[PDB]
């Protein structure tokens, strides 16, 4: 059976969903979590819906959930794989942290792009040098990918 | 380290010039000389990135063994770091489960259904043992956070005391910097003494370092080794 951390969690999120986010355990595999953010109003997202997957490896809580997202986003901080570049999934994961922290983080990462993360790329080199035309991408992807999908 | 438990058996202190990472040095030779006058034994810690902690965490486990009385202390002060994390701000029902699983662990030592022998099988168990090193991380943190204004000057330009805390402490396999070190040793109630293998490496330029700097005449209760990569456990010859 599951560990009773993981149990827990899964009680709290069902019971206290994260506003704008639906978050549902797999029924074929309970660590299997999947995920629906909402691009948050007055983002460049705003109007869309973004699947992502989450999953709790074995050794959870001692490491980082593993996220990604399955739907196509134009954002400094997710790569063409969908990893998302957010410190809590890589070395700064703490066991103190929960599902809820990381699905809040992402949510706020929609409202709050960060192209200034030492982890230079070339979205983020664009949101930077050429902020409208990032948005206007960002927009025009949204529309694309994440309005008729769900 | 590809082979090496988390934590080691008690090995004669002469086997220490065995291991291969050791500078091939007169200089080093001389030194490990030295320190057999004075040290019969050592047990080594997993020099990864939580080795400091764990160090630390079982040289006071050893004093409780040998000690109820003080380990009744250190399970009361446990508790009451509990209730401090929740006064800090610390999420309440994630940490907890720390601060209750590391307390259960101590009182059934107390309760002597535990032998050394379960002890140090415990030690060794991934899970166990890293939910334990788990609630050092987090006293060390609630330390810094409790203390913030006293230990904010010491923090790098860039940061707040609960930012470092967040990234520096609070991860697990994040090295314990000079400031951490100190935290944790106040935090645990407890008196460290670090060999140097080489003074250029020691935070006071001493061949050994008395954490927390005192001036008074106690001895340390804990001493490690160190050397590049590595904390190891100490015994001074009876």
């Amino acid at each position: 059976g599951l560990p009773r951390r993981i149990i827990k969690e899964t009680q709290r999120l069902l019971a206290e969903p994260v506003p704008g986010i639906k978050a549902e355990p797999d029924e074929s595999n309970a660590r299997y979590f999947h995920v629906v953010i909402a691009g948050p109003q007055d983002s460049p997202f705003e109007g869309g819906t973004f699947k992502l997957e989450l999953f709790l490896p074995e050794e959870y809580p001692m490491a980082a959930p593993k996220v990604r997202f399955m739907t196509k986003i134009y954002h400094p901080n997710v790569d063409k794989l969908g990893r998302i570049c957010l410190d809590i999934l890589k070395d700064k994961w703490s066991p103190a942290l929960q599902i809820r922290t990381v699905l809040l983080s992402i949510q706020a990462l929609l409202s709050a792009p960060n192209p200034d993360d030492p982890l230079a790329n070339d979205v983020a080199e664009q949101w930077k040098t050429n902020e409208a035309q990032a948005i206007e991408t960002a927009r025009a992807w949204t529309r694309l990918y994440a309005m008729n999908n769900i | 380290q590809k082979s090496v438990p988390l934590v080691a058996t008690l090995a004669p202190f002469s086997i220490l010039c065995a291991e291969y990472d050791n500078e091939t040095s007169a200089a080093f030779l001389s030194k490990a000389t030295e320190l057999s006058e004075v040290y019969g034994e050592i047990r080594y810690i997993r020099g990864d990135g939580n080795c400091f902690y764990r160090a630390i965490l079982v040289g006071l486990i050893e004093i409780m063994l040998k000690d109820r009385a003080r380990l009744e202390k250190f399970i009361a002060s446990s508790r009451d770091w509990t209730r401090t994390l929740v006064e800090l701000g610390f999420p309440d029902w994630t940490c907890t489960d720390f601060c209750d699983f590391f307390i259960e662990f101590l009182e059934k030592i107390h309760s002597g259904v535990h032998t050394e022998e379960a002890v140090y099988t415990i030690l060794n168990d991934d899970g166990s043992a890293n939910y334990i090193l788990m609630f050092f991380r987090l006293i060390t943190s609630a330390f810094l956070k409790q203390n913030s204004e006293e230990y904010a000057p010491f923090i790098d330009e860039g940061m707040t005391v609960a930012q470092y805390c967040e990234q520096e402490i609070e991860p697990m396999w994040k090295d314990a910097d000079h400031l951490a070190i100190n935290s944790l040793i106040k935090a645990a109630g407890t008196r460290v003494r670090i060999e140097y293998m080489d003074r250029t490496a020691a935070p006071n330029g001493g061949w050994h370092y008395d954490i927390p700097s005192d001036d008074q005449q106690i001895a340390p209760e804990i001493t490690l080794l160190y050397r590049p990569g590595h904390y190891d456990v100490i015994y001074k010859k009876d």
